């Protein structure tokens, strides 16, 4: 873990964002301002490790599968092998330690044999943030990230059957992004970076 | 710096054609950890070399601990499987389903074993793949590996076409192939008693069974028998006569192993680098 | 009064067992004439020996001027199929039907091939055939080839139990055997590498498959490996790996063959008769 | 073996083997009423000093049973033991003289056993047939050195004809009892 950042010298955050963005969502939490300091590319086939330290430094990268119901040019695990790459062409060298976070999300798009994959490079186990109304399960999305605390808003009430038919119906409908879900998992970094009121 | 055994991480290990080039060019094998789910492939290499090998079971089990404990390593190879990557299987699944995707699982347990940014201690890696793949997947290995492969051809050291991407940091992986004496460049070189080769090169070898009958005795055509296909690849001849197993089993591990010429001139500049005898 | 070269003629031949102990007791074979119809069997004797072999199809297409231009012959060798004199069989056709009766064409030949009368040259020969046979089809043989058999075990020399009669006359067929100490007498001494032998003589081998897994590898029950039994049988390694031949026919060619230290045995004394190095 | 004159010659010494053609050979004029004929029907245990021992042999008879008997043997094993009998019977060739041999099969031996047979007498077998109202009724194969058995053949009868009479069904050694004949040259008449 990082220490504290007192508030006096808390810098903005410089935000990789990989895929989808979260420009207007980070902002809408204090994290940007109008005006860019937050890199967003879709296609990484062509972006070396030069190219990541181009854009950066990175105090934050964030990677998204595509919407549920929304089928995609590339194979589901594709954007998780992509951003596991250039994760590791963003991270701080051992030698120079500061904060830095990272985040990846699934809407339901990854299958069964994916999520191991997923869990394996990246060291943890999802967790599952739903949206629920009435009792009943509308939408939910797995998130994989050191952020500090992303381990306490797991559900362990939604089961993997209950996602499982979630995806089934949602995709057989053929809906974009609920970025509500992931919002308030930033939360938890403005005492290492500045807030903008 | 004084030179130490080789400590190896052999992934796809198959029947050991990495632990058989170390060993057959002098080099001191300190640790050779290889990944195998094959039993026949774990069978020859466990009799041939005599327990030397400590053999993994999947390389999806490996863990990070694994790799730090078993660790360190010096030279980390492997060659994921290539009937999702070939362009000649139809339904082959590409680069990020089926088979091929175990490429990335190298790639994670390579960066697992890469050493720390503070050590400059030697430490080289090597991964094998078909040349016959969509340039896409090609393209996407090399950005993982941040390297472009070097192209060597089996037939150049060997009596078979066999053209397959290296990519690694080997010393003197671009350096231009040459053969030795002791080579069998022929197909001829490589027959038993009273057998012609009607042709002087064979085609690329593969899993599956007038170039199925390429070999003439006695007026009547034939196909090759297991010593025949093992001193091809370069093996030592009877290497594959294990566990009882026949024309196919024997075909199958030497179909989809390394030509071990090629894999000799990769490794002969590692004697530079760690002790021998 | 002069060495010359031996000339052989060897009836059922099979994987050239004669020539074989012949050539390793360092005797100059000058001509084997050897009948077989058996296909792999040719194939081994043809490979393993480089054609040195004249191979001459079925035996009862032997004429007398087969033998009389083949010839002159010093050493004639036989032994006729055993799964029809054996108790090992119930559908047992006895000696006089089946494949039994190639005795005769063995009595036949055999005495096609002695020397003239005023002609006293040296001349060997032996007969051999299995002891589980019955008691009225050994005494014929015995009645027919005009001498009684001497009984040799090969378990004194090798590592399995193969009791065979053995007619003939060669130089000191009655004299004890006494093994060398390259000859590997318990089970132990053939297994590969990781193999741990559960007796230390294993029963009889027939052409055919308890005492069927003799071998405990990891702890588990498993079969003997083709280059085990070549062992057990005394053969070189890989004598069989000829021709895509799998567990099936291997053990079928060695287990209808002799066991080549009985036969080395029986032979040495030959070596004051002919020509060495 | 060139002819014999009359004034010298012996009384034939036979080796009847299998069968007995001690009569035949009175009624033909080769064995005298009162004996020259060693008869064995089991040779299993017959050496070579015991066919040595029995009086040096002119003419060694072998026959298999008759058609219809059924067999003690396999028919292989009267064909096989009259061979090695008949190499323990013969001269060394050392001394030259006039030596005999005739083996005869009633349509016994089955199609492998007269190629055997064939091959092991050097020699393809001889039919002898029995016809009467132009029908076949009865044969008998022989093979032998005798000198005029080979013309005593039969080419109108033909295998399947053989083998169907022997599907059908004493031994008719009326069929054989010519084939002697020729021998009368060489050994003594008794009247
Ligand atoms: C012997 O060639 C192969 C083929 C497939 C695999 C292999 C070796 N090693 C594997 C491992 C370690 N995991 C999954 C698949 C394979
Ligand atoms: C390989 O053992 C055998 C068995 C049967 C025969 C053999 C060898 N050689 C034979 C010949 C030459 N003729 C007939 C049968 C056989």
């Amino acid at each position: 873990m990082f220490e504290t950042v007192p508030v006096w010298r808390r810098q903005p955050v410089r935000v990789l964002s990989l895929f989808e963005d979260i420009k207007k969502e980070l902002t809408s939490l204090g994290f940007l301002e109008s005006g860019g300091q937050l890199k967003h590319v879709v296609d990484v086939t062509d972006t070396v490790r030069k190219d990541v330290e181009e854009w950066g430094p990175f105090d934050l990268v964030y990677g998204a599968t595509p919407p549920l119901g929304h089928t995609c040019d590339r194979p589901p695990s594709w954007y998780l092998f992509q951003f596991h790459r250039l994760l590791q062409y963003a991270r701080p060298k051992p030698g120079s330690p500061r904060p830095f976070f990272w985040m990846f999300v699934d809407n339901l798009v990854l299958n069964k044999e994916d999520l191991d994959v997923a869990s394996r490079f990246l060291e943890m186990e999802p967790v599952t943030i739903p949206d629920v109304h009435g009792g009943s399960l509308q939408n939910a999305v797995r998130v994989w990230s050191n952020i500090p605390a992303i381990r306490s808003r797991h559900w362990a009430l939604v089961s993997e059957e209950e996602l499982s038919l979630l995806a089934q119906n949602k995709q057989s409908s053929k809906a974009k992004w609920p970025t509500k879900l992931v919002k308030n998992c930033f939360l938890p970094l403005r005492e290492y970076f500045k807030y903008f009121s | 710096m004084r030179r130490r055994p080789i400590r190896v991480l052999s992934l796809f290990d198959g029947i050991a054609t990495g632990y058989l080039v170390l060993k057959e060019l002098g080099i001191k094998v300190g640790k050779y950890v290889a990944s195998e789910v094959c039993e026949e492939s774990i069978a020859v290499g466990t009799v041939k070399h005599e327990g030397n090998i400590k053999y993994v079971n999947d390389v999806r089990n490996i863990t990070k601990k694994n790799i730090e404990e078993w660790g360190p390593f010096d030279l980390v190879i492997g060659g994921s499987p290539c009937n999702d990557l070939s362009n000649v299987n139809p339904a082959r699944k590409g680069l990020y389903e089926g088979t091929g995707r175990l490429f990335f699982e190298f790639y994670h347990l390579l960066n697992y074993s890469r050493p720390k940014e503070g050590d400059d201690r030697p430490f080289f890696w090597m991964f094998e793949n078909v040349v016959a793949m969509k340039v896409g997947d090609k393209r996407d290995i090399s950005r993982f590996l941040e390297c472009n492969p070097v192209m060597i051809d089996a037939i150049k050291v060997s009596a078979a076409h066999r053209a397959r991407y290296f990519w690694g940091n080997l010393p003197g992986m671009n350096r231009p192939v040459i053969a030795s004496k002791n080579d069998k460049l022929e197909l001829q070189d490589c027959l038993e008693y009273n057998r012609i080769a009607k042709l002087k090169k064979v085609q690329t070898i593969t899993t599956k069974s007038n170039q199925l009958f390429p070999v003439v005795m006695n007026g009547k055509e034939d196909v090759l028998w297991c010593t025949e296909l093992e001193r091809i690849f370069g093996f030592p001849v009877h290497y594959t006569d294990v566990s009882n197993m026949g024309r196919g089993a024997r075909q199958k591990l030497l179909g989809r192993s390394w030509s071990v010429p090629v894999i000799r001139h990769l490794f002969a500049p590692l004697k530079d680098y760690f002790a021998c005898e």
